[PDB]
């Protein structure tokens, strides 16, 4: 009766969360997602999970999904908790352009699932959702953007981003070898296949481990593009250079 | 035990405690029996005095659902009165929908279906009464009933309900009913409540006798035992 | 009627492996024109446009509504929508308004998305779908457009001569309206691009 | 194992198990009763005993064969209140069938039904699951007459010889035994076993009053309550 | 007697769970706010920027309506939706009235929100406390606070977050009974309570200002770099 | 009833979510299974012993269709199986109202994987304790993809769910390859449900269910002894 | 103790402990007296003081113009019924034109106080009502108790330390059905004086006495119009 | 939880009831005297900071021009009481042209603080004092989160009501004036509070039958300070 009550709503005796500090260390515990901004593009990089040679993954997109027509969302944490996200995200993008005719300018589509992903700490007894997750897009008044989730609901706008206690040692690495100002594709490519090096413990950095979605302002269209396998190894490629000038410097 | 909080649980043998308790508490109930003769059914409630102030007729366990049904309740009675007041309105609405008297088999039926689902969830408790069901037709002669606190409910020809449950059939069996007119009978019901427990621990206790049958044509009413006075009058007689 | 409050005349008509569809410019209250610039025909993916005709209100609605359900539909769908199942999809919009029903009455014309093979249907104000092979009209001036129709069509038509045939089928019809006109508006659109022209048409 | 409130509630437990439901099982047990069913020909028997602890108790209103519509009989084990609430939804159902659909319901369709009915007080807590068994009898054209078997968890079979009450494990093991050859069932025959294999689990070699027999044949297909005379015929016919 | 709810008492009459919001704002970042002569002041503290980010998307001060401002402590989560109703609040007051809403009004509100809100269970209460500022009633200018058990209070200076007590007693000893005019003056007084920080950084420090008339004045880092300049200046003539 | 909607699943502290890696267990001790994608169809097989000799094996079945393309196998508890196929049953023919065309195999287990998601976190209930198998051959290609309860899915080559999967995993790998027929399929998927029968398996014991192009099919006894006379 | 929380659960001992609770609860409150004559019922109540300055609670209550009620418990419970019981008064004078009969009303009070002893989520009412009434048939006082079992009777005395009244109107109750309306209220609070220490008296200020007669409708006396019914006493006999 | 929010004791009142009254306790104190002139009434503010406004602590408020009111306990769910006592009364005055009276106004108050409960929360934390002259002159009454409602002549609540009412009933008489009993009550208060009595720690509110309006002092108070 009243005896099986869960907490999910009660505050510590120092005042800090129960559930939601909890729900942050899952994330920790799950794949490797990235971005990074350009003068003119953005990029996300995934780390593949359960690559065993009997699936298909014939849906040419796991991590990335491109939701309203000019921006995508890499993912991490629970799954199957983040299916409900998805299609209610991609939701209120289309009821926006339902109502005013003009794409959503890329923060308030943040702000209006972040206030829905708070809204499970509030008021009712409920689980909180344990997926952090990414954003990229274009917009009218700002241009290219970065952007944050977490399960509390506070999201920030950033340059470079993180997954936690998978791959919190990258952005040591970030803040060593981002170059404010000038950050162009082909420079942050180079970057991004260094790093995914570093964390993905995979020795020599299989193809097939690796994702990499990117987003270019083109003629008034905004493609986003889903690079396929064979782009990947000429990427791995060009890093293999790089470890041959690394010892001519001794 | 440990497993016995909700009615919605089941312990580790297969049985719900809570159905098994609310039973026992009907058991510290006053007895109150129930027989029917060839064309009619007598019904019969020792009833005490609670210290004096009673006023002679209050609190009655015999109630009047229907034209042609009464109850004799036992256990608490204020959840008598409650269950009551289901089969009372149970037989309006059969009036309204079907335009004749209920069938006691299928006022037996749906009663016990309204204490069965008290028996299940956990927000409710399982009702502590037990009573009788007692009617009389020309078309179907007399009927007699018994619902316990879990919800089974099937016929007897004679009953009690109480702390002498056992102590009150010994010697009910031992009548020839099938042949006895119900007038013979009020008599005889009078000495199977005066035989058992009249002051021993107790102080002083009233006699309550209902009366259905061919003789009350049909007919639910209280026997007129103010007139001829014959229950007290032959019921002390077994002194020797 | 409420069909003839703004007028309207929208027209589509098959060819050999391409597709040409075609309506009028002329918005206006029951007598009184206001511009001659009012969008009816709308693309709903490539190789595969819509016209709508009659309440200029529910004229712009449903062609929301629709493109609000069609975005949702491709992405969780990676594939296009089918000419079919675009028709199955307005036919559902317009009988969810059973009783409290838009005054409009669409037209959709596409190919295929996979094969060249072209597609013409045509619906009711509730949506009963009609399937043709030759053209399918709709709007106020309706029994113009199937007597210009009738006599002009022909079976297996290059780009060349369908553009001519719903040219002169559309000029002839709007002409003998009153209440439509001020400009004609084409798309023929094939496997290889899209050609969009405006017609020199009487603008009284 | 007990871990949170696995032994309390309808939840998973370590190791896949849980325990509310496979209590249930063992719920039927504080019934004392066996139930026999057989299929073996173009008819189908039922067989279960009544158990008269009282002579005040009546004999007509004890019988666990219930008519659920025409063509469909069945019989109840466990305790009797959760049993005669099921025979409410399986009655109701029935008919809802016929008024929506138009033709009478077959017997497999409906142990479905009654199966998904048990399935939420599985799948949803706070809600009892109803420790009681059914097992059903019906003939089905085109297919021949077929006996199911509906458990508390919502499993529900559909099978040839069929046991049900305390003593499965005996009277299961004892029908393999004469259900191995197939031998001509000519609705003596299948009274025959019925009996006689309840005659030797309980060893009781019993007098005419006790059991009780439905059926349904193809000669008649309405379900049809034997009377205590021609359970006598069939008794002594099988005394050597 | 227990602390897992919030219906419940104390044997001495507490309500732990609302005890235990004051404490997750004292967590939070210091915030500042005095009232001048005519022009207000407020300002923020423990900026922290982490040099890989944008820092438009770290508002901690906003504007309700265009003559009334917002500052709070506590979780930025729920300082959002608090945030977000009160400007819908400022805003159909102002269409069912057709006055400009008052400084007066917009606190009882969020008071009021954050009162019911308390009440229910499984309702956690909003931990954030926060700082209204607006010379917006015909000329007074006003700041007020909250507090999570929901009492709308009025000051006169103010100081919350991580270390108040430091701030509001550095303030006694700093407020004169001279009004402080010129109110260059008043963002000195501003400027050297913030440089009574926990580590006193002096970039670290966002000062927004209000001249009784004007809109919203977010100050920059030259100018704000100018006036922590003249602090250390005047005390060096001190001695 | 009372109206308490609290949800039974919450996060461990180590951030582990206990009740469905519990239902997860109950899921690998059911009846063993396998499905298999060929180059033209998909095969799924089952194990399907009756306790007796008594109970008729006509009755019940286990390879179930869902629409004339899209057959559906489990391994886990059998009473919570027929719920989802129900509930899935009903789904198709929304879609079907909708768009006027047989739903695709991926859109169906976006949907039904979305049903079993809520009744992880909703209030007072389980969630199940059956994993699925979804087959089908639309636009061509054929599909098959499996769902558990915690409401993710996944798109496999080959794989067997039930008792001594660690098994077929192990067997599948070493015997599929790229491409087979319909018929190699088979005798492979019967193979590797040898790997753990009983000590005799006849025409009922197994029970099977292939995706032609052509359709859907669950194959009678006649096939299935005439298929396991010594054909391996 | 462990099945010593809730309504719901059943002891193994058949005994619901939170209906035993709340026979507790009524006597907390003070002393209350009621009886009848042929033609007369007469309630007498008795008031406590909370502080020496502070007014004196009231106890007797009119509900309608052949009843009023008397109260010991909660007040919260008190009032809670009282607009339950003014509510179904006036509805028989609005539907039927008629006062209400006095026994079937009680037999609402016992059915409005059944449900939450059920139920889970509500408390029983803690409240000691006495009635007084006149239906065609003369005068009535009854009682109810928490436990929803209302009872008839001629003589009764609830509250604190109520037992010294009740020994008092058993060696009386013959006396009272032939007085007349005078001396039967100084039957009544000559019982009220035994449920009081030895040591004060009953004066003006802490005493209520309410009359519903045959010819007579409810009226509450206090403070001013008690001193014609405190004459014609002895003293304690000490 | 330890005996919540609706749960009996073995022996008497709900314990949630019972520990309310305790929530009362931490609460400033207030006076209020009830005399055939009119009812006068103080209290004590317990300001903390110079910095903190002082007339931003409200403890008098205006129900009607009429009727006045005091508080201690919990602050704030004392503005839930006072919402709609002000509007109950205004209703009144809607369909009945009249002013309602003091005792009737407290009936319909203490109709909602015994609601708590799931049916369709907890008691509250705040009892009142309320001043008013209607017809029958001047009244003043008390009410509690138990509902307990009671009229008095001169009551005393919050912190140190022990205290306060134990002196209180040496000064007071029947023939009392309203001159008198204002300075009568704040030597009560200067021997219950701490700090010193000036005018910036205490407020007063009295109510006249010819002077319905101006339940308030404002720096005569000055005046009455320096009298004594």
């Amino acid at each position: 009766s009243r005896r099986y009550d869960s907490r999910t709503t009660i505050f510590s005796p120092e005042g800090r969360l129960y559930q939601v500090e909890y729900a942050m260390e899952a994330i920790g515990h799950a794949g490797t997602c990235l971005g990074i901004l350009a003068n003119d593009g953005v990029l996300l990089a995934a780390e593949r999970r359960n690559i065993h040679k009997l699936l298909d993954e014939v849906f040419f997109s796991e991590k990335i999904y491109k939701l309203n027509e000019d921006m995508a969302c890499s993912v991490a944490g629970i799954t199957s908790d983040a299916n409900v996200l998805t299609n209610e995200l991609r939701l209120i993008a289309q009821r926006y352009l339902l109502q005013y005719q003009e794409p959503i300018p890329c923060e308030q589509l943040v702000t209006a699932l972040c206030d829905i992903k708070q809204a499970y700490t509030q008021f009712g007894g409920k689980r909180p959702f344990g997926v952090s997750l990414l954003y990229i897009g274009w917009d009218k008044h700002y241009g290219f953007q970065l952007y944050q989730s977490d399960p509390s609901g506070n999201y920030g706008g950033w340059k470079a981003t993180c997954i936690g206690n998978n791959s919190a040692a990258a952005v040591s690495m970030l803040k060593q070898d981002y170059k404010e100002g000038e950050m162009t594709l082909k420079s942050a490519l180079a970057l991004a296949i260094k790093v995914l090096n570093k964390t993905m413990d995979v020795s020599k950095l299989s193809a097939e481990k690796v994702e990499i979605a990117t987003l270019t302002r083109e003629n008034g269209k905004t493609v986003i593009r889903v690079l396929k396998q064979k782009e990947v190894e000429q990427l791995i490629k060009k890093h293999e250079e790089e470890e041959a000038k690394a010892e001519r410097e001794k | 035990t440990g497993y016995d909080l909700s009615a919605s649980t089941f312990s580790p043998d297969g049985r719900v405690f809570q159905v098994e308790y609310a039973m026992k508490a009907v058991e510290n109930s006053s007895t109150a029996i129930g027989i029917r003769c060839k064309d009619g059914v007598v019904f019969g409630v020792e009833k005490l005095v609670l210290s004096k102030l009673y006023e002679e007729g209050s609190n009655k366990r015999l109630f009047n659902v229907d034209r042609h049904v009464g109850m004799a309740v036992a256990g608490l009675l204020a959840d008598a009165r409650s269950l009551a007041d289901i089969a009372r309105e149970e037989a309006s609405n059969f009036r309204s929908n079907f335009g004749y008297n209920i069938p006691l088999k299928h006022l037996a039926d749906r009663v016990a279906m309204y204490v069965h689902a008290y028996t299940l969830y956990s927000a409710v408790r399982p009702f502590g009464c037990s009573f009788m069901l007692g009617s009389y037709s020309v078309n179907d002669g007399a009927q007699l009933y018994m619902i316990d606190p879990s919800g089974v409910s099937y016929g007897y020809w004679g009953c009690a309900i109480g702390k002498a449950r056992q102590a009150a059939k010994t010697e009910i069996e031992k009548l020839q009913m099938k042949e006895m007119t119900c007038r013979d009978i009020v008599k005889e019901v009078a000495k199977i409540i005066y035989i058992v427990h009249d002051e021993v621990k107790d102080k002083a206790f009233e006699l309550e006798l209902s009366w259905v049958g061919e003789l009350t044509n049909g007919r639910h009413e209280i026997v007129p035992k103010d007139i001829r006075e014959e229950a007290e009058k032959y019921a002390k007689e077994s002194l020797k | 009627s409420i069909m003839s409050y703004n007028g309207g005349a929208v027209m589509a008509m098959k060819g050999k492996n391409c597709v040409a569809i075609a309506a009028d410019r002329r918005f206006g209250i029951q007598a009184q024109m206001v511009t001659t610039d009012f969008q009816k025909i709308f693309p709903m993916g490539d190789r595969l446009y819509i016209g709508l005709a009659g309440l200029a209100t529910d004229v712009q609605t449903v062609a929301q509504r629709l493109k609000f359900r069609l975005n949702l539909y491709e992405l969780k769908e990676g594939r296009q929508i089918k000419p079919y199942t675009l028709m199955s999809m307005v036919a559902n919009l317009l009988y969810e308004k059973r009783f409290g029903p838009y005054y409009t009455e669409p037209v959709i014309a596409g190919l295929d998305p996979k094969t060249f093979k072209p597609f013409i249907c045509s619906l009711d104000l509730i949506g009963c779908p009609m399937v043709t092979d030759d053209f399918v009209v709709s709007g106020t001036c309706a029994e113009q457009m199937y007597g210009m129709c009738e006599s002009l069509w022909e079976p297996n038509m290059d780009p060349d001569h369908l553009f001519e045939t719903i040219s002169q089928a559309m000029l002839n019809a709007v002409d003998r309206d009153a209440v439509s006109g001020m400009g004609v508006i084409v798309h023929i659109i094939e496997k290889d691009k899209i050609t969009t022209r405006t017609l020199k048409a009487r603008m009284d | 194992s007990s871990a949170g409130f696995d032994r309390h509630i309808t939840i998973f437990s370590p190791e896949g198990r849980l325990y509310q439901v496979e209590y249930a099982f063992k719920a039927i047990n504080q019934g004392g009763l066996t139930s026999v069913a057989v299929r073996g020909k173009d008819c189908a028997v039922i067989v279960t005993q009544k158990k008269v602890p009282d002579k005040l108790l009546d004999s007509s209103t004890v019988t666990h064969l219930f008519k659920i519509t025409e063509n469909i009989g069945c019989v109840m084990t466990g305790m009797t209140a959760d049993s005669r609430s099921q025979v409410q939804r399986a009655r109701y159902e029935a008919a809802n069938w016929k008024y929506k659909y138009g033709y009478e319901i077959p017997v497999d369709m409906l142990c479905k039904r009654i199966a998904d009915i048990s399935q939420v007080y599985t799948q949803n807590a706070e809600m009892r699951p109803l420790g009681c068994c059914m097992i059903l009898i019906g003939i089905d054209e085109e297919q021949g007459p077929q006996v199911y078997k509906c458990d508390p968890a919502g499993y529900y079979c559909g099978f040839k010889a069929t046991a049900a009450g305390v003593k499965q494990t005996e009277s299961t093991s004892f029908l393999e035994k004469k259900v191995k050859k197939k031998f001509d069932w000519t609705f003596e025959q299948t009274v025959e076993t019925a009996i006689t294999c309840l005659s030797t689990v309980l060893s009781i070699d019993f007098k005419p009053s006790e059991i009780e027999v439905g059926v349904v044949t193809v000669e008649n297909p309405k379900f049809r309550i034997l009377t205590e005379a021609e359970i006598d015929a069939h008794l002594v016919a099988l005394a050597e | 007697s227990y602390d897992r709810a919030i219906t419940v008492f104390s044997p001495d009459g507490h309500l732990f769970q609302v005890e235990y919001a004051q404490e997750a704002v004292k967590k939070g970042s210091t915030a500042v706010g005095v009232r001048g002569r005519d022009i207000v002041v407020l300002g923020v503290e423990k900026k922290s920027v982490a040099k890989l980010q944008d820092e438009r998307t770290v508002r901690k001060i906003c504007a309700l309506d265009d003559n009334v401002c917002m500052a709070f402590a506590g979780l930025t989560a729920d300082a959002r939706i608090v945030i977000n109703r009160a400007r819908v609040e400022c805003q159909s007051h102002r269409l069912t009235v057709e006055d400009p809403v008052t400084v007066e009004y917009i606190t009882r509100y969020i008071a009021s929100l954050k009162q019911r809100y308390t009440q229910s269970n499984g309702r956690r209460p909003f931990g954030i406390s926060a700082l209204i500022v607006g010379f917006d009633f015909d000329g007074t200018p006003r700041l007020y606070q909250t507090d999570p058990s929901g009492t709308y209070h009025a000051w006169k200076a103010n100081a919350i977050g991580r270390g108040a007590k430091s701030v509001r007693e550095f303030l006694e000893k700093n407020y004169t009974d001279e009004a402080i005019e010129t109110d260059d003056l008043t963002i000195k007084l501003v400027i050297k309570a913030l440089l009574e920080v926990v580590q006193s950084g002096g970039k670290n420090i966002e000062l927004a200002v209000m001249r009784r008339d004007q809109s919203l004045k977010i100050l920059n880092p030259e100018e704000i770099e100018k006036y922590v300049a003249e602090i250390e200046k005047e005390k060096e003539e001190n001695e | 009833e009372r109206g308490y909607s609290f949800s039974l699943t919450t996060f461990s502290p180590s951030g582990k979510l206990v009740q469905i890696e519990y239902a997860l267990a109950a899921v690998a001790g059911g009846a063993p299974s396998v499905g298999i994608k060929a180059a033209n169809g998909v095969v799924l097989a089952t194990e399907k012993k009756q306790k007796s000799i008594l109970y008729d094996e006509r009755s019940v079945h286990k390879v179930e269709p869902i629409t004339k393309h899209i057959g559906l196998v489990y391994s886990g508890m059998g009473p919570d199986y027929r719920v989802l196929v129900h509930r899935a049953r009903k789904l198709a023919q929304q879609y079907y109202l909708v768009y006027q065309e047989p739903i695709p195999t991926a859109q169906l287990v976006q949907r039904v994987a979305s049903v079993m998601q809520e009744y992880t976190q909703s209030g007072g209930v389980r969630p199940f304790g059956v994993s699925l198998l979804i087959c089908g051959w639309n636009e061509g290609r054929p599909y098959l993809f499996q769902s558990d309860p915690s409401g993710a899915y996944f798109a496999w080559k080959a794989t067997a769910m039930g008792k001594n999967y660690v098994n077929g995993k192990t067997f599948l790998e070493k015997r599929y390859n790229e491409d087979l027929e319909l018929e190699d399929a088979i005798h492979t998927a019967i193979l590797t449900l040898k790997e753990s029968f009983e000590g005799q398996m006849t025409e009922d014991n197994i029970e099977v269910g292939i995706c032609n192009e052509a359709g859907f099919r669950r194959l009678t006894p006649t096939e299935v002894k005439d298929y396991l006379a010594a054909i391996a | 103790n462990q099945y010593d929380n809730d309504v719901t659960v059943w002891s193994p001992q058949g005994r619901i402990h939170q209906i035993e609770y709340a026979m507790e609860a009524v006597k907390q409150g003070s002393a209350t007296v009621g009886l009848k004559s042929k033609t007369h019922a007469v309630l007498v109540a008795l008031k406590r003081a909370q502080s020496e300055l502070a007014a004196h609670q009231k106890k007797i209550l009119h509900v309608d113009n052949h009843i009023g009620i008397s109260i010991a418990g909660l007040t919260a419970d008190a009032r809670l019924l009282c607009n339950f019981m003014r509510q179904e008064c006036l509805d028989s004078r609005f539907v039927f034109d008629r006062p209400l009969p006095v026994s079937r009303l009680v037999s609402l009070i016992g059915s409005k106080t059944q449900i939450p002893t059920q139920r889970y989520g509500r408390r029983p009412y803690g409240v000691g009502l006495l009635i007084a009434g006149y239906d065609d048939m003369g005068p009535h006082i009854f009682q109810t108790c928490p436990s929803a079992n209302y009872f008839d009777c001629r003589a009764m005395s609830i509250g604190a330390r109520s037992q010294s009244a009740r020994t008092y109107l058993e060696r009386h109750m013959s006396e009272f059905m032939e007085c007349n309306l005078n001396e039967l209220v100084k039957h009544g609070l000559r019982a009220l004086r035994e449920t009081l220490p030895a040591e004060q008296d009953l004066t003006t200020k802490n005493v209520s006495i309410g009359i519903v007669g045959k010819d007579l409708e409810f009226t509450i006396y206090d403070d001013d119009d008690v001193s014609p019914f405190l004459e014609g006493l002895e003293e304690r006999p000490q | 939880y330890d005996r919540g929010v609706n749960t009996f004791s073995p022996e008497g009142r709900l314990f949630q009831v019972e520990y309310a009254i305790e929530a009362i306790k931490l609460g400033s104190t207030a006076i209020g005297i009830q005399t055939s002139e009119g009812v006068c009434l103080a209290v004590e503010k317990r300001i903390t900071s110079p910095l903190m406004e002082p007339s931003s602590i409200e403890k008098i408020v205006e129900i009607d021009a009429h009727i006045g009111c005091a508080m201690s306990g919990l602050i704030a769910d004392a503005k839930t009481l006072i919402d709609k006592a002000r509007v109950e009364t205004q209703n009144h005055w809607f369909t009945y042209n009249e002013t309602m009276t003091v005792e009737s106004v407290t009936q319909a108050v203490s109709n909602l603080a015994l609601q708590f409960g799931e049916e369709d929360s907890r008691p509250f934390g705040v009892a009142l004092l309320f001043g008013g002259v209607d017809e029958k002159g001047p009244q003043l009454f008390h009410m509690d989160p138990s509902g307990t409602f009671v009229q008095c002549d001169a009551r005393a609540i919050g912190s140190a009501s022990e205290g306060a009412q134990s002196s209180l009933q040496e000064v007071y008489h029947k023939s009392m004036t309203l001159k008198e009993a204002i300075k009568s009550s704040l030597i009560i208060l200067k021997q219950v509070m701490e700090e010193k009595l000036n005018a910036t720690n205490i407020e007063l509110a009295t109510v006249q039958p010819g002077q319905n309006f101006h339940m308030f002092t404002k720096e005569e108070l000055e005046e009455v300070i320096k009298d004594i």
